[PDB]
RNA sequence: UAAUACGUAGGGUCCGAGCGUUGUCCGGAAUUACUGGGCGUAAAGAGCUCGUAGGUGGUUUGUCGCGUUGUUCGUGAAAACUCACAGCUUAACUGUGGGCGUGCGGGCGAUACGGGCAGACUAGAGUACUGCAGGGGAGACUGGAAUUCCUGGUGUAGCGGUGGAAUGCGCAGAUAUCAGGAGGAACACCGGUGGCGAAGGCGGGUCUCUGGGCAGUAACUGACGCUGAGGAGCGAAAGCGUGGGGAGCGAACAGGAUUAGAUACCCUGGUAGUCCACGCCGUAAACGGUGGGUACUAGGUGUGGGUUUCCUUCCUUGGGAUCCGUGCCGUAGCUAACGCAUUAAGUACCCCGCCUGGGGAGUACGGCCGCAAGGCUAAAACUCAAAGGAAUUGACGGGGGCCCGCACAAGCGGCGGAGCAUGUGGAUUAAUUCGAUGCAACGCGAAGAACCUUACCUGGGUUUGACAUGCACAGGACGCCGGCAGAGAUGUCGGUUCCCUUGUGGCCUGUGUGCAGGUGGUGCAUGGCUGUCGUCAGCUCGUGUCGUGAGAUGUUGGGUUAAGUCCCGCAACGAGCGCAACCCUUGUCUCAUGUUGCCAGCACGUUAUGGUGGGGACUCGUGAGAGACUGCCGGGGUCAACUCGGAGGAAGGUGGGGAUGACGUCAAGUCAUCAUGCCCCUUAUGUCCAGGGCUUCACACAUGCUACAAUGGCCGGUACAAAGGGCUGCGAUGCCGUGAGGUGGAGCGAAUCCUUUCAAAGCCGGUCUCAGUUCGGAUCGGGGUCUGCAACUCGACCCCGUGAAGUCGGAGUCGCUAGUAAUCGCAGAUCAGCAACGCU
């Protein structure tokens, strides 16, 4: 919040315009780094998992409370001890493009049903 | 001279000076008077603790101020210790001492009262430990302590040996020249030998 | 010397007619582990196998009731122990009645389990049949290269040896080279996480004799199996005995060589021995540091051997599936962790070996075996309070990878050589005041030691004092100006004998009471201040995840940097104190700013000249701001940083130098700048006094300068810098003195005036003409100046005469990358005048 409104507000030569790269660098970094505790606040709800094999470093991460983590499974992992999998096809793009739409038809009619 | 007075490095550009005059040939003379003044006050009065002390001279008028967060202990609430200071004063002789007393604002971002009331704690029977932590935590609280350094050093809590651990919070980057810095050295008594303490108080920036 | 841990004070806790110590036994001690432990590395798996006694044992039918198990009688003396009672003033103690008295003999009931008996079965086991490998062993015979050596040919003067050399082999004909011959060990490539064997261990080839192993059928017998105290047998290399043989290598031994000395690594020679036969010993890191045997217990992965369906060409790491053997990765699980993890260190039973703190000691004595060497079994006294295993942080490394610093290299000038200028060491000493101690001390605390300072010594006075303050008692004057005794301290006359306003005071005379003071000690009691590694780039925290924990992570890995500065991918995300940068000075420009300084354009003085009006134009002194920001170019570059050559500029790639010391160590230094906790002096380690010292020197160490000359010595003539200092002081011109110096004071709190209108190198002319010299100046004898009351220890300075060492410096070392080094001189804080040639 302090950094985005600090670039609205628009007083940027009045520092090092060096400083002024590195304040949109900051942004740069924050953006690839932070999309979702601007809107969060509320302890979040501990679910939707991924790429398990490559870093398995979060298992110690997320699994800690065991409110349900959950995933489409990936092939050949260190499977069954956390409560929700579902099985599929990790690879390609068309599966990927129908499973994308699947998750927006569940979350549009989950929200209209609410 | 491991890290000299930040105001005194300082003096030049962002904090000022405590004896402001002009001389030539009463130079000498002016400091051997202020430094009479400046003995002769902390010598009788003690119990509470001065805050500054300045000093200026003119032809004939000379204006020494005195801040202090309690006057009504310094002072002659009829008019008698305040009296008593301009009877010393004139032994001394300044011979016209507009004494314009003054109290502080902020006693707990005020270093040297700060360092002061925390030396007196120990020194009664106190340890460090409590001390040192309220101190933060009561600087810190109010508004303009951004950073804070708490320096306690001696045979603190009469562990025989020469100690230093001091406890900070915030930033304190000395070497930012631009901000105002506060510094307050004051060496206390103790049952076992005598106690030091330093704290640095940063304050914001300077824009001008 | 400052103890809650010693002795005593008070005090408090515990117990109580007892309280503590001693001695032994049990427990704690899961520390002999039947209940209840272990053997990969902590102590511990025999060197490996065969096997006697013994222990243990697949499936099923039937049977005996031996074990075992159930009840009953018999028994378990009494006293004991415990439950319920009664009583001894209760209790202690006593008795009553039970339970146990844990086991034993007889009968009876049960037969699941163990066992015995009579069988049977085929999964275990062995065998049989057919294939399959393989350095498995033993013997006989045999092969080629290669090394050395004897014959001869060509042949010449070295060859060999190392980090470098010499002993040595040769110069009588070596080495080298070539043909032949003699010889006795080891078999290059095949050949390797690769096969065989129980293990050690096994590879030139052919033959012969023999052994175990795997697979397929599973025809055959029907639990025969597993282990194994003792015991027997096997068993690397070295060593022993008898004989032969001996090329190479090679302990011992000899010589050369490095070395403080090298009985050692290095070199040159070389004996036993290594080799074969036959008898010995019986040890090893004989190590997978994991005893054997059987089964269950995710996979992936090479690789070896033999079977075999599928795509089948059906010739193939084809692929699949099973059996055996082998190496790597990996869950569960286990572990102190390291790590093992289907070839288990986990899962359970069978058998065996073995351990119970280290050291003494696997030693002694006794015995067995041994030709000997010596192996096996195998203690104790006594002593230590630990020895030890695994992993972490730090440091270190004559381990490594990547880097920077005048760290070396390059180029210059020095030290060490002589003279003296100062600062220390050691010894003198009545006193030579104290501290500082490689880097980080020795031109240090000093920035000016004759008295003073000064703290030290001889001699003298002082003692609530050299100066104060708190009390009261006795005071109203106290000092100051001159005189005398006096080295001075100090005692003594002449002149000063108050203003308060009746209560007392400024004040000082005493009396002592509180005392006052210390340069007396602890800088390892403390604070404060400061240097240092180091202006080197790092050092930490949050919250988290990992780890039983110390701790890790971040802060690893690439690009990249002056640097934890930055970018990229990741159990880290974030941050601070740091590095950068806003500070000063210098480097450039626009405007103003006009004297106490410039003075181009102008007019006026002319002996000294901006000297005077006049222009603020250039200078300019003082202030404010733009100018460097890889700013833009194009080729490189995770396209990111990071660079490469440009324009423009006064400066360009952190303009330059400055200021600035991350956390802390060196218990760094200063109780003598100062502050101060504790100990001591007090009739004195305080204190007032004059004299003397801190400058003694047969020497040592260190810092610097002045020199060893012609780039130089000497006279004379000519022009320029920056820069500051100043009042009870800087001192101008004139004149006199040789010259330091001098009455005197112009002008001056000072961009003016003293500061020659400010210099020395340098330039022009000439001499000296390479030598103890016109170099060099010590050192002394005298003539003198200034300041200070006072120049002997002890001051600086001019003049006369004086004329010493020194003819370019040793092994090594020191400082320097640009306006630097080397050289010339100036100015000054401190200071009356000085050793100041230091310091800035």
């Amino acid at each position: 919040k302090e950094l985005e409104a600090m670039e609205q507000t628009g007083g940027f030569e009045g520092r090092t315009k060096k400083e002024i790269l590195m304040l949109t660098r900051e942004k740069n970094k924050l953006e690839r780094s932070l999309g979702g505790i601007r809107d969060m606040q509320k302890v979040p709800s501990a679910v939707w998992v991924v790429d398990t094999n490559k870093e398995h470093i979060a298992v110690g991460e997320a699994r800690k409370l065991g409110i349900p983590v959950i995933a489409i499974l990936d092939t050949n992992c260190d499977p069954d001890v956390v409560d929700y999998p579902i099985p599929g096809n990790d690879d390609a793009i068309r599966s990927a493009a129908l499973l994308t739409k699947v998750i927006a038809s569940a979350v549009a009619e989950g929200l209209q049903a609410r | 001279g491991q890290k000299i007075n930040p105001h005194g490095f300082r003096l030049g550009i962002t904090t000022e000076w405590k004896s402001r005059w002009y001389a030539d040939k009463q130079y000498k003379d002016y400091v051997k008077e202020d430094v009479a003044i400046r003995k002769l006050l902390a010598t009788g009065l003690e119990r509470a603790g001065i805050a500054d002390v300045e000093i200026e001279r003119t032809r004939d008028r000379v204006r020494v101020d005195i801040h202090t967060a309690r006057p009504g202990i310094v002072i002659g609430r009829r008019g008698t210790e305040a009296d008593r200071i301009r009877a010393d004063l004139e032994k001394l002789t300044g011979k016209q001492v507009q004494l314009n007393i003054l109290e502080v604002k902020n006693p707990e971002s005020q270093a040297q009262l700060v360092a002061q009331g925390v030396a007196e704690q120990l020194s009664n029977r106190v340890a460090f430990r409590r001390a040192m932590r309220k101190a933060i935590q009561s600087a810190m609280r109010q508004p303009n302590v951004k950073g804070i350094r708490v320096q306690c050093s001696g045979r603190l809590g009469g562990a025989e040996m020469s100690r230093s651990e001091f406890y900070r919070e915030g930033r304190v980057p000395l070497h930012t020249l631009r901000a105002d810095i506060d510094y307050g050295l004051y060496e206390a008594k103790t049952t076992f030998g005598r106690i030091g303490v330093k704290v640095w108080i940063y304050k914001g920036d300077i824009v001008g």
